[PDB]
RNA sequence: GCACGCCCCGCCGGCGGAUGCCUCGGCCCGGGCGGCGACGAAGAGCGCGGCGGAGCGCGAGACGCGGUGCGGACCCGCCCGCCCCGAGAAGCACCGAUCCUCGAACGCAGCGCGCCCCGGCGCCGCCGCCUCGGCGCCUGCC
RNA sequence: GGCGGGCCUGAGGCGGCGGGGGCGACGGGCGGAACUUAAGCAUAUCAGUACGCCCCGGAGGAGAAACCAACCGGGAUUCCCCGCUAGCGGCGAGCGACGCGGGAGGAGCCCGCCCCGAAGGCGCGCUGUGGGGCCGCGAGGGGGCCCGAGGGCCCCGCCCGAGAGGGUGCAAGCCCCGUACGGCGAGUAGCGCUGCUUGAGCGUGCAGCGCGAAGGGAGGCGCGGCCCUUCCAAGGCUAAAUACGCCCCGGGACCGAUAGCGGACCAAGUAGCGCGAGCGAACGGUGAAAAGGACGCCCUGCGGCCGCUCAAAAGACCUGAACCCGGCCGGCCGCCGGCCCGCCGGCCCCGUCUCGAAACACGGACCGAGGAG
RNA sequence: GCAGAGGCCCCGGGGGCGAAGGCGGCGCGCAGGCCCCGCCGGACCGGCCUCUGGUGCAGAUCUCGGCAGCAGUAGCCGCUACUCCGCGCCCCGGAGGACUGAGGGGGAGACGGGUUCCGCGGCGCCUGCAUCUGGCCGCGGGUGACUCGGGCCUAAGCGGCGG
């Protein structure tokens, strides 16, 4: 396996950018070694692992950034569209249940006047 | 053709890259039995983009 | 289709257990000379018929009685027969209050089919 | 003269690759995709050839977004809808 | 008869499900009866076969007792140590004769730790059933 | 005459793919569903696997990455990577991200060129807002 | 005159929010054929259809009577059953509703006007805001014979709330998976003329233009009068029953690889073809297990021979037909009849239209599959 | 006679002690056809009654697939042409003899193709004879710009414009 994501989460974003630079330079030298050693393939099971490793550092760097930014715009009108509830285009363009069930004042009085009654006939 | 466009050069490039036989190891891994790319093309007989 | 329509009726019956599925509808002489003597269910009781049983349009709708204000009574006999239907239904119907005691609602028994056919 | 000799004078590309549909159907003089319909906003879809509709239609490609959304509605999108509503 | 309509009796659907089953389904289908002693100790009739489980073949030719060196989930077959195709050349290294796991009884089980947890789960669900629900 | 060509007393060999038998596929008929998109759809092009052509699946975090709950030994070749009351293979279900170019396709073209601060830069509505035009209707001052 | 201010119209920029495009069905709105039928062909029919365009939604549209009727009357809409005839039509070919009656399903309302006015959704607004599914266990079979292998036989058992089904080396309730049993109201109405449309006929619905009300509309033959019965157009909302592809699930007196989708084949709308719109294939099956061919003999080598694995080569593959062809053996020969069997006798090439075909009439090299009440 | 459906086939129809199919030979039926035996084959198959139909082929310039006789036949007739020797191929090298003959069978661009380019190996395919050849097959490479061309300008034209 490679770098465990949980260990990376504990690191600060400065520590993680340093780790990412080291992993991208490592990938560059593995690509160099794969090109230079053209006649015989060596499997290079460090190459595959460090490709995944770079992704697992990038996932932790985005997760920390999205969570931090989300709290800057938490409880604010007009948050960025990335931080908006996912829904769908139709749902995001639809009346809320309160607005669907809004009744005119005279109709509302009539509903209250005559409540629904449980009744049984025999 | 010597004065090629970039877009055209890149579409033609993929055709050369994908004009490859099935790797022998892939036939062993997949137990393919049939052994020919078929999508392979020959410059004289093929009419790419025609 | 028969199974699907039945399932819909069974779910609706469960939603309002004590309340019967069908509203009380009036006895109407079938239209034309051909069907004059025979009677059939109509849309709703006229306001005059619901003035004879002493009800109001809103009150009748709560006891599950369909009301039609378009329906004009025509003959005096029509008012009397339908007023009698309302009197029979009002005695038959039982209105549960106190929010909902589970036992009284459980023993209510759903009516099935047209009420007062 | 009408055929073989005149076929010898064929050395030009009447059509080119379409940006929208990537077929050799963009006319280079008139600038219109015979199949894609580009430069039009709407796609060229005609009900006389149902075979043409079947060759390029929803589901021929990956349908990467729609597949995701359909599964989510069958999972936890419906709940997020009720929470918003 | 089958009263749940959702289960399919259609030969085509059932054959397809066997051929295309997921690896977790494949592993459950690849199960073998536990020996009398194992049934008494683990209180379960059969277990999914793994590697390291000594099995006795009780059915067709190539009947023998051995550990399972390999499991071919794609072929729904297992390889039992000792059970091999006859070799034309004594020098040639033996090729295993694949055995369906239904054709074997598990004399000994590789206990592991997850296997203790999975036997326990089945034993507890089996007991709720044996209490007549 | 013989050979040839016919016929076939049989006996074999060829060439073809018929006939049977099956069959992870069709085809009808019911249910269920009705869930796309400027928060970038459908579609398209180029990529991406240690060995990798096609198909699938992804998108420069690429034949995937994370989180949780399952599962519990494999991983179609060669590898190497696991292996173990947890240490975690295949598999499974959600959920969170990433997401090149084109495309309703959005600075302008379609692969070439700008403007501008550092946010960016398409169009049409709607509602406010700010700036200001009119010898439209007048008004006040000096 | 010149400047400031309001109001009224516009202009640029910013912010928030919406719009656009996709889907071979169902749905709404439009534009709109022709082949065809009429044994010709103009009206008609096809058909208020194909196709083109535009627009939604899970349904849509429709919808709470300016309704139907003529009664010992009903009562929004949609959908189903029945009447399929009332009518229409070169009254020709054809075409064509509806009200009753039986059902499914049921549910009602609002605005303008009108009164009060800013009490309001308050930068607006007095040209009137506001009120009146997941998860889970899961029963019971041995012995002999024999087989490459039982899931075969032959004796005996057992479990069935489970003898649906699939797999497993030959036909398995008991070998495996599962199955049965669980749990969490005005440019309007109308009218005049015109075009389109309907079954609607001196006008069914619509529309252009001209003219245009007030108590008005309808009652299936126009006009003028008088009644009568029934309703309120020129504004808006509305669930339910109803329709239906993609996809998902289940089933079938369905098809079985020239069939069934064009497409069962690890890569089909693929390979390939056409400048393009577009067109568009073929291709299933070794075996239980790859055990996919030991060894020796030879060959310059290629390759051959022995045999090997297997139950069997079943050797790039199941069975392996016909046509067609090579070896070897037997004859000299078409069909029908007679006989020991190569002689005698008879015999034109079928299908087909046709008065009449062996026809110098037409179709047919051959064989297999498919092929038409 | 064919294909499916509902029953039956007295201990619950016939089957790896050999199903269907194929091939040769009987027998039975006026005949459609059926039945048996041997051989190949290798897993399914019927008789009877009731039911259902995409139910029986010699023709259709029938569809699709194979394939015969013609037949080792017609042909392999342009662009002057090859020969000797050597690992000796139409490869290659040397030597003779030629030819295209500077609007070249010469050397380069535009377009169109799209790797055909080059080196190494190879002949299973193709090179209508052959191949040790090659544009063929496999493998590994290959196109470097301030000054050349695009880009840029406008032409014929085309798109855009409150509307």
């Amino acid at each position: 396996p490679g770098l465990k994501a949980k260990d990376l989460v504990g690191l600060s974003q400065e520590d993680l950018q340093r780790k990412l630079a080291d992993l991208k330079r490592e990938l560059l030298s593995l690509r160099t070694m794969k090109a230079t050693a053209g006649p015989v393939p060596e499997r290079i099971a460090r190459f595959r692992v460090c490709k995944k490793d770079v992704a697992r550092v990038l996932t932790v760097i985005n997760q920390k950034a999205r969570d931090e930014a989300r709290a800057a715009f938490e409880g604010a009108e007009h948050i960025p569209k990335t931080f908006r509830p996912r829904l769908t285009h139709a749902m995001r363009c639809q009346l809320t249940e309160k607005q669907k069930r809004l009744l005119p004042s005279k109709l509302m009085k009539r509903k209250l006047q005559f409540p629904k009654l449980k009744y049984a006939v025999k | 053709t010597a004065n090629k466009t970039l877009s055209r050069k890149l579409r033609l490039a993929k055709k050369t890259k994908t004009n490859k036989n099935i790797p022998r190891w892939v036939i062993a891994k997949d137990h393919l039995k049939k052994t020919w790319n078929y999508k392979r093309h020959h410059w004289r007989r093929s009419h790419l983009k025609l | 289709r028969k199974i699907r329509r039945r399932q819909t009726r069974l779910q609706k019956a469960k939603a309002i257990f004590p309340c019967p599925l069908q509203k009380l509808r009036p006895s109407v002489t079938r239209c034309s000379q051909k069907f004059n003597l025979t009677q059939r269910i109509g849309r709703g009781f006229t306001l005059r018929e619901l003035q004879g049983v002493g009800l109001s349009a809103g009150k009748a709708r709560q006891i599950g009685i369909a009301v039609d204000p378009r329906r004009k009574n025509k003959s005096e006999e029509s008012v009397a027969r339908n007023v009698a239907r309302l009197k029979e239904y009002l005695s038959k119907v039982t209105i549960f209050s106190k929010q909902a005691k589970p036992e009284e609602i459980q023993q209510a028994i759903q009516h099935q089919g047209v009420v007062m056919p | 003269s009408k055929g073989t000799a005149s076929f010898g004078k064929r050395h030009t590309r009447i059509h080119g690759s379409c940006r929208r549909c990537g077929k050799h159907s963009f006319h280079l003089q008139k600038h219109e995709c015979a199949s894609c319909g580009y430069p039009s906003a709407k796609m060229r879809r005609y009900n006389w050839s149902y075979k043409s509709l079947r060759r390029r239609t929803q589901g021929t490609g990956s349908m990467s977004h729609m597949r995701k959304v359909y599964r989510a509605y069958n999972s936890g999108t419906l709940k997020a809808n009720a929470r918003k509503y | 008869m089958k009263l749940n309509s959702a289960v399919t009796a259609s030969r085509r659907k059932c054959r397809k499900a066997y051929f295309t089953a997921n690896a977790e389904t494949r592993a459950k289908m690849m199960s073998s009866r536990l020996s009398k002693e194992l049934r008494a100790e683990h209180k379960i009739k059969t277990m999914p076969i793994r590697r390291g489980d000594i099995v006795e073949i009780f059915t067709g030719g190539h009947k023998g007792t051995g550990k399972v060196v390999e499991v071919r989930r794609r072929d729904y077959k297992i390889c039992v140590e000792g059970i091999n195709q006859k070799a034309r050349n004594p020098e040639a290294k033996p090729v295993p004769y694949p055995i369906h796991p239904s054709n074997c009884i598990i004399k000994e089980l590789y206990m592991n730790g997850s296997r203790y947890r999975a036997i326990k789960r089945r034993q507890e669900r089996n007991a709720e059933r044996l209490a007549r629900i």
